[PDB]
RNA sequence: CCGGGCACUCUAACGGGACUGCCCGCGAAAGCGGGAGGAAGGAGGGGACGACGUCUGGUCAGCAUGGCCCUUACGGCCUGGGCGACACACGUGCUACAAUGCCCACUACAAAGCGAUGCCACCCGGCAACGGGGAGCUAAUCGCAAAAAGGUGGGCCCAGUUCGGAUUGGGGUCUGCAACCCGACCCCAUGAAGCCGGAAUCGCUAGUAAUCGCGGAUCAGCCAUGCCGCGGUGAAUACG
């Protein structure tokens, strides 16, 4: 996303309903995992390099 | 079935009458996976073959099944020139299933409001011969009668 | 026999036949049945011309019914229209009044589809 | 709905309550369509905003519980062909 | 003093206790025909009994959990199957050809991304 | 009456960890009832595999919290001091209480 | 069926509770 | 529930275990059939895994990034609106058209996940949504929780109906600064189209397809019938 936008996300005050979570890697507003604070593309990205602790691709 | 000869699904025999051809029938009454409902229907039907008729309901069943077993049918085949309609004999396995199918379909068409009463009469009528499910069996054999001309194109 | 307006139900059940009255059903029905202490499982065919007037007098008097009821709902909407309000426009134009989506099927409130070219 | 509630923005609620006891009543533009209307709003002319422009709306007693944005619609239509 | 077997079908697990008696069967502190009342296939739960000829020779105390009533029933079946093969394990002779000695490895297949039920796939479009 | 709750994201380390504490108690003191695995709590993340739009074709990952419990009945102060400074964990977590 | 919120089955479907699907156990 | 034991079930780590390795048949071997094994075979069932490349495939709106382009704005803040528009047209779906079905009552049997900025037992208030109160749980230890179909009992009696619940009227609950545009939910009233769907057309070969419920992610709340998953019951049919 844009800069003024990736900022305003963090300026959280004024009517706490407005705070929306955002990716702390991207700026990406959509599909941001509460847990990691990452967006879905970055979670796939970091998890692949191993840089996500105890996070391994599953199967069954 | 490109590689295989496609082996036959083999059924666990009935609990009460102790019979495969029943369970195989039971299945065909089963709508959306409820086996309970199916036998609790079929069984409630044999109840109806009883107080109503003085026979022994399994024995009728084996009969109504044999009465509804189509002896020959007509399958399509593709030849030089047009696509045809050729008479051939039904396999043992097939008459089995064909019979089983028609019984239920015809049965469910009879107007009677409860279900088990429909299988009751249809299994009765079929056995006694006048069944609407037998009408179908005949109508098929006739088709293979009328096409006896094309009887030399069979495999 | 007949309850408010004309509205004669019959045979069936008493609790069921009561639904056939406009303004009434299910809840409002099983309500007036123990409020007149009348058996609901019974059939309107037979019952004491007493518990018939018991049963009529209650309902007709308790809450408002088919004649004056419909007349009220008519008047609510007239009010909602012509006041100029947005609920009222979607009554005026025959389009769905509470949210929903008109890009595709509104059909119940829109009538049957009337097609055109591309 | 609300109930322990009945929310009305106080921007205009001032100028409304004020135009009751001032002695004067005249034309007031607001952006608050989220608010509810009346009782002391009645007789008063209010200009709501649809996203496009401020729209005059005359206020009467049967407009009571209704939000202000009801009488100022947000779109333009006039049919298709 | 008593005889035991283990069996499970499809997430339901069965603990089976067998001591000789009249032929009473108990299922999780219950009479068999109360707990399983109204279920058609109930009696096939103890097949190897009549297939071993032991009729009212054994009583049964059985605990069972997991899965569902009607697949629990093929679970208990393996209990009686491995219990009756405990007392005089010549009963393997005719038990296994009847099939009563195998576990049904058939379980719910999972789901796959992009599919719908795990085989069933969403309707095709083309247009 | 004194109990240890063990957690960690890798069971290759988590096992080899509780196994040291077993002999840092058994050998060094009073009884400790053997390592019991508590069931594993699984956070799972299923996600669309590409950046743009292919909704079918997701990759998924999971994060395993594995729990392992060991109970201690009778305190010896060589146990405790072993259970104080003799610590050799890394990505494991440890907890103790007197209840 | 599953769409009538005035019944047990309806409520269950929608996942709600009320006069027709009281919360009790 | 207490003592007690963990033996069983299980929980979860480590191994074992089938390799056409054995017998007969075939065969030149590889392999194929067939039998006895065994819990399991002929790669046991299911994942994860995608060759050189193709589609100048997709994405400059995740990100990165060469080039081009705007600079009191092509940047930046806000309030309000729109993305939710409706003569229509298509894709994917949900709920149905009922009696193997609907309703009410009682009665059972799962799995996987979530939760101490939350999940909330239990008592009261309320028809109810929900609201007061208020205990336990950093959680195999308390809670979400009722699984549902099933079972039993009774009712409806073939009717556009105790089918079906779309539309609309009035009354409210909750979140939220705020629900006109645009929320979800409860109740009373309303009860529409629909009596298995033209040409055409999709999925599925087994614990599958049907069908039945349950959980999570996002998330204040929710337009989720979606999506990723979990188990319950459980068919049909392959000549070729
Ligand atoms: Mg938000
Ligand atoms: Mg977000
Ligand atoms: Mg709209
Ligand atoms: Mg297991
Ligand atoms: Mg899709
Ligand atoms: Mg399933
Ligand atoms: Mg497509
Ligand atoms: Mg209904
Ligand atoms: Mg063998
Ligand atoms: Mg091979
Ligand atoms: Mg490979
Ligand atoms: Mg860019
Ligand atoms: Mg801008
Ligand atoms: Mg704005
Ligand atoms: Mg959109
Ligand atoms: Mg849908
Ligand atoms: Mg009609
Ligand atoms: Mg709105
Ligand atoms: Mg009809
Ligand atoms: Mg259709
Ligand atoms: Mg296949
Ligand atoms: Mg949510
Ligand atoms: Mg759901
Ligand atoms: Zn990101």
């Amino acid at each position: 996303a844009r800069k003024a936008l990736i900022e305003k996300a963090k300026r959280t005050p004024k009517f706490k309903v407005r705070a929306y979570t955002r990716c702390v890697r991207c700026g990406r507003a959509r599909s941001v995992y509460r847990f990691f604070g990452l967006c879905r593309i970055c979670l796939r990205e970091l998890a692949h390099k191993g840089q996500l602790p105890g996070v391994r691709k599953a199967s069954w | 079935a490109r590689r295989r000869r496609a082996e036959v699904r083999q059924l666990q025999p009935d609990l009460v009458y102790g019979d495969v051809l029943v369970t195989a029938f039971i299945n065909k009454i089963m709508r959306d996976g409820k086996k309970n409902l199916a036998a609790r229907i079929f069984y409630d039907a044999c109840k109806i073959i009883q107080e109503k008729t003085g026979q022994e309901p399994l024995k009728v069943f084996k009969q109504a099944v044999e009465n509804v077993k189509p002896r020959m049918e007509v399958r399509s085949r593709r030849v030089g020139g047009a696509n045809y309609q050729v008479p051939m004999e039904v396999s043992p396995r097939r008459q089995q299933s064909l019979a089983l199918r028609w019984l239920v379909q015809a049965a469910n068409q009879r107007p009677e409001r409860r279900a088990a009463v429909r299988i009751a009469h249809e299994l009765m009528d079929a056995a006694e011969g006048k069944g609407g499910a037998v009408k179908k069996k005949e109508d098929v054999e006739r088709m293979a009668e009328a096409n006896r001309a094309y009887a030399h194109y069979r495999w | 026999a007949r309850i408010a307006g004309v509205e004669i139900p019959r045979n069936k059940r008493v609790d069921v036949a009561l639904t056939y009255i406009y303004g009434i059903g299910k809840a409002r029905a099983k309500e007036a049945l123990e409020k007149t202490g009348i058996n609901p499982a019974t059939r309107v065919k037979d019952l004491t011309e007493a518990e018939v007037v018991r049963l009529r007098e209650y309902v007709e008097n308790t809450w408002k019914l088919e004649g004056e009821l419909r007349a009220e709902v008519a008047a609510n909407i007239k009010r909602l229209m012509d006041i100029g309000c947005y609920r009222g426009l979607r009554h005026r134009r025959g389009l769905p009044v509470r949210g929903q989506r008109t890009r595709t099927n509104a059909r119940t409130r829109k009538g049957p589809r009337k097609t055109v070219a591309a | 709905s609300l109930k322990k509630g009945v929310f009305v923005d106080d921007h205009l609620l001032e100028k409304v309550l004020e135009l009751n006891a001032k002695g004067e009543k005249r034309l007031i533009k607001t952006w608050s369509r989220r608010s509810t209307i009346v009782p002391e709003m009645v007789g008063h002319t209010i200009a709501v905003y649809n996203g496009k422009q401020h729209v005059p709306v005359y206020i009467t007693e049967n407009m009571v519980g209704h939000k202000l944005g009801e009488f100022a619609p947000t779109r333009t239509y006039r049919g298709h062909g | 003093e008593q005889y035991y077997g283990t069996g499970r079908r499809k997430e339901a697990v069965a603990r089976v206790f067998l001591r000789p008696g009249n032929g009473k069967v108990t299922v999780n502190g219950q009479d068999f025909n109360e707990y399983f009342q109204g279920l058609v296939r109930a009696v096939a739960a103890l097949e190897p009994l009549r297939a071993v000829d032991a009729l009212g020779h054994f009583d049964a105390y059985i605990t069972v959990r997991g899965g569902g009533k009607s697949g629990q029933i093929d679970a208990i079946k393996l209990g009686i199957a491995r219990a009756l093969v405990q007392y005089n394990p010549d009963y393997r002779a005719k038990l296994k050809p009847l099939g009563f000695l195998t576990r049904d490895a058939r379980v719910v297949e999972r789901k796959k991304y992009g599919k719908h039920k795990a085989r069933r796939a969403p309707q095709y479009s083309k247009r | 009456k004194i109990r240890i709750k063990l957690r960690g994201f890798d069971h290759k380390t988590l096992d080899a960890s509780a196994q040291k504490i077993v002999e840092a108690a058994r050998r060094s003191g009073a009884q400790v009832s053997g390592p019991i695995p508590l069931p594993t709590r699984v956070r799972r993340f299923t996600v669309i595999r590409g950046p743009f739009k292919h909704k079918d074709s997701r990759e998924h990952f999971e994060l395993r919290t594995h729990n392992r419990l060991v109970d201690i009945i009778n305190p010896n102060r060589k146990t405790i001091e072993q259970l104080m400074t003799l610590d050799l964990p890394t990505g494991v977590e440890i907890e103790i209480k007197t209840v | 069926g599953k769409g009538d919120r005035r019944t047990r089955r309806g409520k269950i479907w929608r996942g709600t509770y009320g006069k027709y699907r009281p919360r009790k156990k």
